[PDB]
């Protein structure tokens, strides 16, 4: 015999599986914002070295 | 780096204690074993201030256990992330108090409070900075509000200078529990507005109506209750566990929502909620967060802030966002609502960003009210308390442990002027 | 006797002001004879 | 030459962290303090290849000073120069200037004694903080009054930022600012204006980016400082000192307050659209809508102006544009001044951050002009402040951290004369 | 003196009743928040 | 080199003795048949202190039991390690003394004595250079009191600049197994005050006391006392046994605690001590041993530090450590309750630092202390002693066999001179 | 060139203790009174190898006088100075001017009449009391009323400690301080206030002592009184004495009330932290955080101030120290008033005793000013007088010792005159 104390609670309260950020994902403001100039890829447009 | 020492105490704080270390542990990564399963590296610079490394990455956590009835330990420790707790950290009586301030506050607390006062002074010289103490508890107990008002009181006078935060579970209307309700909770209020530095209320059915709408569940459990307020618990401190764009930790909102002494009686709320048939309808933006935050059925106490005037106002995010758009909701919020707010004060919402949204989120927002109607749920308290004190109802039980009338006399005094300056400054 | 002490000090601090005239003349010379320097490189 | 700069504060070494990315990027040097002779105001060589910047970082919440220490710039910056505090001032004037600023401005002030000693040729300091918290305002003027007394004859240039009108994010914001302003008169020398409100509405308007954040508020203000420092920094057609700011545009001891402008502040994409020239950037720094603070130049009265132009400039050019200034009269100098111009003329142009808004502009201009407008800023904060006094509000913080009510009333009087001073000069 | 090694046996005792359900009962819930993690497809960046 | 001989008395003694014998040759890798067995090279240095060379890596250890039961040698025998003790080494009587002081004292020490004596002449002239002799034995018992006190005597007699340390238990009231304790006790603390060289008090209610409390265990048998004894007794000579960062050898510790030649009582603890409950959530450090070593409830003896005062102190170390924190630590308890200790006698703690330390742990800890509060036990035993003389209760059995009155006399006199002379320098 | 000095109650005759002490480790003279010309001004030789205080002892209890006669001083005094009363005017005004007094005062009389005459070149008389007390104030007054009868035109330096608006340790003191301000209003020449609370703060903060006594207090005043006559004892590069005081600080006949202060007040260690100049010492003697009284001397504007400098000064540095405090605008003196300030500097710098709290400084600084604040102190007073008067609180004691309500409210009316006085000198 047992009750019912030993549940997710997760899923039930505080869940938003499409917009849910994955651990991985977690970065600061200033670490998205302060990349190394050499090798920057994470901007779509940039001035490119033109030799 | 900063310090937090959690206490708990009764039943209703040491389950809703072990629901705030699961979500805090299941944040920084950390299986119920003890040891860390994370990917990200955020969470390991800032696990000192609720975990302690032992051996082989055995993060214990920073926990006081008390109570006196051996079933809430039992269910504490039967369930998941209930081997992690210290062993030592279960200091515990064995008689029981049962809804009498009196006993544990004179009689239990008399030779239970000094093995609390040395556990808590070796697990509180065992960190170099500590930042304040954050206790959890009840009020209509006999356990949890006495002997935890007492130690409120002992660790007040021996650590002057170090901050004192509380959750308490306050008597309802139409959802009361107990019976002696109006005569523990009169005296914890009285103890705690002179010795806390700032109170959270709580209540159930605030939490209870919370899940009707919102979330519509069917059957809402404590485990659902105990979760939004271990959510609440956990964004409180969210500054000094992540870096971010503005941080503010307890004194800094301490500071910006107490102009008096004893105007330190806040309200709460949580963002985002919705229920799981509704997932994809709101957008994690920041007006749909902030028009859910002032609403009055988003409030955790039942105190409707349309009776009063907000006097100060906080507001903790979470997630990386824009402040322009937080900033301009802030504005548009004390704007138009106007007569809903001080007069005598400018800018009366304080805010504050982190860039690491809780697990299973996007971004959320988190809301510390001080507000000038929470007067009505001590008024209601009050017409209770002078109707049952009236004719000295159930009051032998409490001369009989060494008390008088006086105590009584002295809270309910104190709290209708309490009352009463809370009247005076709407 | 009463001015002794105060002698002390005019001596202490006439000797420093001349030490630190000196040290600055030293700094004055250093720097022209880098200057020459760096100008014959650039030239 | 040279110029060591301290950063103060959550904003101070943020505005910081973004200066240095600047000044890093500009001269060439990557993230790692090594090459791939105008450097030497900035970075100083060391060994064999390698710099170290002529700054510290400190504060009293090891947080973001910390997160710094392990961003992108970990072997750039010398470990000991980033002083961090234990615990922070929350929002306090009392607890960063007499409780936990006691014991920290020794340490930072031994460090300041020795980056000065390794320097020759120093012109003076620069400090960036933010009035509006506790661990900035309180500890910077601890630290201000300290070097005033320690140094005195070396210029100090401010970039402080004050709580916007109606934007806001504090509540006790008005006790800091007021006691931060307390000595800021006597000890700052040349004090600059930045706002808060003003760079959104820049934000918004001019770059189109619907949601900013604090970040782009630092590249622009280092793309000013960048700009004004340039001509120390690099030779042009009229060279500018430190001194410059001090001599011809502070006319009288108590009145240095100063206000912002830059152009041209436009996109990536609308380089294209116009054909730039000197006259209309020079115009456009002039209208309220360029300009670094909330406030309207109309209601107020110019004294001096002091402009740096970048790139390719020609004197013809700005002496047309100024004398067009002029003749207009729909701005208005002052008859006590009858020559309030000031330039400054530096050959290379602006440089680009990658990530960043601004496009790679032929030529820009940086405009710092002093105006009777902050008399209104300060007055309409005062009114706020008076406002909020009149209850006792927040005072007990600030009794129990060790002060009294007396200097709350003396900073009072102080603003007070400061708004008659004002008033009397605009005549 | 009694009294005192009977609450010590019992302690002792509730002890290791309260480590075999701890142990007995975290499984299940290990089960759960992989259910509840399969959710969540980490990005590629 | 220097040398250690083993001396044991009575039950406890022999107890004792082949508990510590068990540690010893599990700390050296000598198997229960008494071969070599173990890994590095450092045990093999330093084992002739303990042993001796038979043929082919086969180890005696350098003891000598005495008793006057078979029961106890028969018991050594059978259990483990019972076949590494040389037969020769079991000297031994045969009628007992039962109980009473004057038998073992007087009359079965006359007897037996002689081949006690003959056997550690025998052995302790077959080392080079004795480093000194040790004895662990009781005072409530007859053989361990009477004939041991007469063996300490003889010894000094004949070897007098050699060390002599005495692990003597002590009877206290609480705990108490015979009716004539008091009777044996105090003559044999008479003799011991003028005869042993340092020595350290021992009792049982303490060890009961250390194993419930911080070893959690439920049926404390006399195993695990043995055990903390042979513990402590193990790490008193391991810097003789290892190299250490600052070596210390007993004639060491006896300078730095002995101010006055008469003052030779010491308290003793040992740390770490945990349950096995709480064997994983503590961290291993410095500060742990540290604050554990210092606590009252820790110390093997039958008084309370707090109601004395520190004369001296001394601490031994065991482990790879960093001197520096056990400097700032040994700095920080001095200072910090500047109470506890004497005013005329700066610096009163000694420190040593071996750096191999005991098997299955990392750090240990080992606390010596002559205070002042040694004095409590004492009249704790002359009160009783005086309460039971002045009725000549159980004397016939004293005065019948050659002891009069004035040893009695004598006994408290110098009984109440010694505690009179550790009131006076408190 | 000469000085004598009277001590009545027991804080009196306490910092008389602390004082005597002070001067004879000044003079280099042992307790047995031997030593192994400036001396004369408070010694005058006796026998061979012998020095007496002009000193003496005055109380009603026998008490402190026995234990004075028992310690270690007893060779110093001359034992019929040291005057003893049988019963104490219990914190009685009227038991002490009109029960007790009657019979002491005649012995007090001719004994200073004899210690005046063995004096030749008398400049006046300092006395020592606090008005809180009983005996300290009714017999006191009654004695100096007795002097200035016998006198009239000779000086009197009168050191009054006056009790703390908030620390209290009596109930009727009010009503003591009152009837003692009716009488030293118009009798004295020159009153000196000393508070206590403002004491200490003084060693709370700067001599970080949180467990302060009343010896520290003692030997600080008595530094203080040791400043004040060093100009007397020792000769400087610009003296003063006694006479100047009056003719310097007081402006008119009824405004006699001069603070003090003191600096640098340093411990044992913080000497060592910084090195000292006279700019600093200058500026720490004005601020109110080294004041020693409870006042709030921003709300006033002063009337004259007197700065006497021990040590290492040159007029040089304490001119342009002057003329910079003048400059400041946070301090305002009164219009008619253009010079308020006189300086003074002696050779000899201030002693330090073994067992004290002080530190071996170069320099020192004692200030001793006159504003209007002590009209606000004197207010404060006088409202918590009239708040116990209201119900007639304690005053039938003093009624039955022989008096009525006729002085108190002449002392009310007087008190509400001299506040009058205070508002209309500042306009
Ligand atoms: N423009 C700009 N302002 C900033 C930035 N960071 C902080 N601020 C301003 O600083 C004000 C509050 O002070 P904080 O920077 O949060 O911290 P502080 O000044 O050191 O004071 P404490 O919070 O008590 O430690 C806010 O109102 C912001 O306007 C920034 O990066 N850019
Ligand atoms: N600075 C200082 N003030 C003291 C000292 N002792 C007493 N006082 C002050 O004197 C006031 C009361 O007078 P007392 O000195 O105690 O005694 P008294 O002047 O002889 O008057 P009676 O006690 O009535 O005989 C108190 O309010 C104290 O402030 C002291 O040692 N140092
Ligand atoms: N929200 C919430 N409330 C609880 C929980 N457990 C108990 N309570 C409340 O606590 C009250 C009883 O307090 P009690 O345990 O008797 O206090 P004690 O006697 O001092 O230990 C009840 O009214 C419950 O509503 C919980 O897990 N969550
Ligand atoms: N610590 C400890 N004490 C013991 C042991 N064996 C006996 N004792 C104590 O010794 C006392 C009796 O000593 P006893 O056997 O008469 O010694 P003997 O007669 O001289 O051999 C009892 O009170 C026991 O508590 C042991 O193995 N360890
Ligand atoms: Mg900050
Ligand atoms: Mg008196």
């Amino acid at each position: 015999s047992l009750g019912d104390a030993l549940t997710a609670t997760h899923p039930r309260v505080i869940e938003h599986v499409q917009a849910q950020t994955h651990a991985a994902d977690w970065q600061s403001t200033v670490q998205a914002t302060y990349r190394p100039p050499s090798d920057a890829t994470r901007n779509a447009a940039a001035y490119v070295n033109t030799s | 780096m900063r310090e937090i020492v959690h206490i708990q105490g009764g039943q209703c704080g040491n389950q809703i204690g072990a629901k705030f270390w699961e979500v805090v542990s299941d944040e920084h990564g950390i299986d119920p074993t003890g040891t860390y399963h994370g990917d990200s590296d955020l969470q390991l610079e800032r696990i000192n201030v609720y975990f302690n490394e032992a051996t082989g990455g055995r993060y214990v956590p920073r926990a006081i256990l008390m109570d006196l009835e051996p079933g809430t330990m039992d269910s504490v420790r039967s369930g998941p992330y209930g081997q992690i707790f210290r062993p030592d950290n279960f200091v515990f009586g064995q008689t029981g108090a049962g809804n009498n301030w009196a006993k544990g506050h004179y009689t239990e607390g008399a030779e239970l409070i000094d093995s609390v006062l040395d556990v808590v002074r070796k697990e509180a010289e065992s960190c170099d900075c500590l930042q304040g103490f954050q206790v959890c508890h009840s009020l209509g107990g006999g356990t949890g509000s006495g002997m935890g008002t007492l130690l409120i009181s002992k660790i007040r006078e021996e650590y002057p200078d170090r901050m004192m935060l509380t959750f308490s579970v306050v008597p309802s209307p139409k959802v009361s529990d107990t019976v002696v309700e109006p005569y523990n909770a009169t005296l914890s209020v009285h103890q705690l507005v002179e010795n806390a530095d700032e109170c959270m209320v709580l209540d159930n059915e605030a939490l209870y109506d919370i899940c009707f709408r919102t979330l519509k569940l069917t059957t809402p459990t404590f485990g659902d209750l105990n979760h939004l307020i271990s959510a609440v618990m956990s964004g409180i401190t969210c500054c000094l566990r992540f870096p971010g764009q503005l941080n503010a930790d307890l004194r800094k909102l301490a500071v910006n929502l107490i102009p008096f002494p004893r105007l330190h009686f806040f309200m709460v709320g949580f963002t985002p909620l919705t229920s799981r048939g509704s997932q994809q309808y709101r957008a994690l933006t920041v007006p749909e967060l902030t028009q859910q935050m002032w609403d009055a059925k988003n409030m955790m106490c039942a105190a409707d802030p349309r009776h009063g005037r907000y006097l100060t106002a906080s507001a903790l995010f979470r997630g990386r966002m824009s402040t322009k758009e937080v900033d301009e909701q802030m504005l548009n919020v004390q704007n138009k609502n106007s007569s809903y707010f001080v007069e005598w004060i400018p800018n009366n919402v304080k805010s504050s960003v982190c860039d690491i949204p809780p697990k299973g989120l996007k971004m959320s927002a988190t809301f510390i009210g001080n507000s000038t109607a929470i007067q009505e749920m001590f008024k209601r308290v009050s017409e209770q308390f002078t109707a049952m004190f009236r004719r000295k109802a159930f009051l032998h039980w409490y001369t009989g442990e060494g008390m008088d009338e006086m105590e009584f006399t002295e809270a309910e005094s104190n709290m209708n002027d309490l009352v009463s300056e809370y009247q005076q400054y709407q | 006797p009463p001015d002794a002490r105060i002698q002390k000090m005019r001596e202490l601090e006439e000797r420093l002001a001349n030490l630190k005239a000196d040290r600055k003349v030293e700094q004055k010379m250093v720097a022209v004879a880098e200057f020459e320097a760096r100008t014959t490189k650039k030239i | 030459r040279e110029v060591i700069s301290i950063h103060i504060g959550q904003a101070g070494i943020q505005v910081g962290n973004a200066c240095w990315e600047l000044y890093c990027l500009e001269h060439g040097i990557q993230p790692d303090g090594q090459m791939p002779d105008a450097f030497n105001t900035f970075f100083s060589e060391t060994g064999a290849g390698k710099h170290v910047p002529r700054c510290i970082f400190l504060d009293l919440e090891p947080t973001v000073v910390d997160e710094v220490r392990t961003g992108t710039y970990r072997q750039l910056f010398h470990p000991e120069q980033l002083i961090s505090g234990k615990e922070d001032a929350a929002n306090n004037f009392a607890r960063g200037h007499y409780t936990i600023g006691k014991e920290i401005v020794d340490l930072a002030l031994d460090r300041i004694r020795k980056l000065a000693d390794n320097c020759t040729g120093l012109q003076g300091f620069l400090v960036f903080n933010a009035v509006g918290g506790g661990t900035g305002s309180g500890l910077g003027s601890l630290l201000l009054e300290r070097l005033s007394v320690d140094y005195g004859k070396k210029s100090k240039l401010g970039f402080t930022v004050y709580p916007s009108p109606q934007v806001s994010t504090a509540v006790v914001e008005p006790y800091n600012s007021v006691l931060s302003t307390h000595s800021l008169l006597e000890h700052t020398d040349v004090a600059v204006m930045l706002d808060n409100e003003a760079i959104y509405d820049i934000c918004r308007r001019s770059l189109d980016i619907e949601r900013p954040t604090y970040t782009n508020l630092n590249r622009l203000i280092a793309q000013v400082i960048s700009s004004l420092t340039a001509s120390l920094r690099f030779d042009g057609a009229l060279n500018v000192d430190i001194t410059e700011f001090q001599t011809n545009l502070v006319p009288y001891p108590r009145i240095h307050f100063m206000l912002s402008s830059y152009a041209p502040i436009i996109s990536a994409e609308k380089a294209y659209h116009e054909q730039l020239s000197v006259a209309e950037i020079t115009n456009a720094a002039f209208e309220p809508a360029s300009m670094m603070v909330k406030c309207d130049p109309r209601h107020g009265k110019y004294m001096a102006c002091c402009l740096m132009y970048r790139g390719d400039v020609v004197p013809k050019d700005v002496n047309a544009s100024v004398a067009t200034i002029k003749t207009k009269r729909t701005i208005q100098f002052v008859d006590w001044c009858p020559t309030g111009f000031k330039c400054g003329i530096n050959y290379q142009p602006p440089t680009v951050v990658p990530g960043g808004d601004l496009a790679k502009v032929q030529r820009a201009v940086c405009m710092i002009s002093n105006s009777t407008a902050i008399g209104e800023i300060f007055s309409r904060l005062d009114h706020k402040f008076d406002l909020m006094y009149a209850k006792r509000a927040f005072v007990h913080w600030y009794v129990g951290e060790g002060m009294e009510e007396g200097e709350f009333s003396e900073a009072r009087e102080d603003l007070a004369a400061l708004e008659k001073d004002f008033e009397e000069v605009g005549a | 003196i009694h009294m005192t090694d009977g609450i010590r046996r019992e302690t002792m005792k509730k002890e290791t009743l309260a480590r075999e359900r701890s142990l007995a009962a975290q499984s299940p819930y290990m089960a759960q928040v992989a259910t509840y993690r399969a959710r969540n497809p980490p990005l590629d960046h």
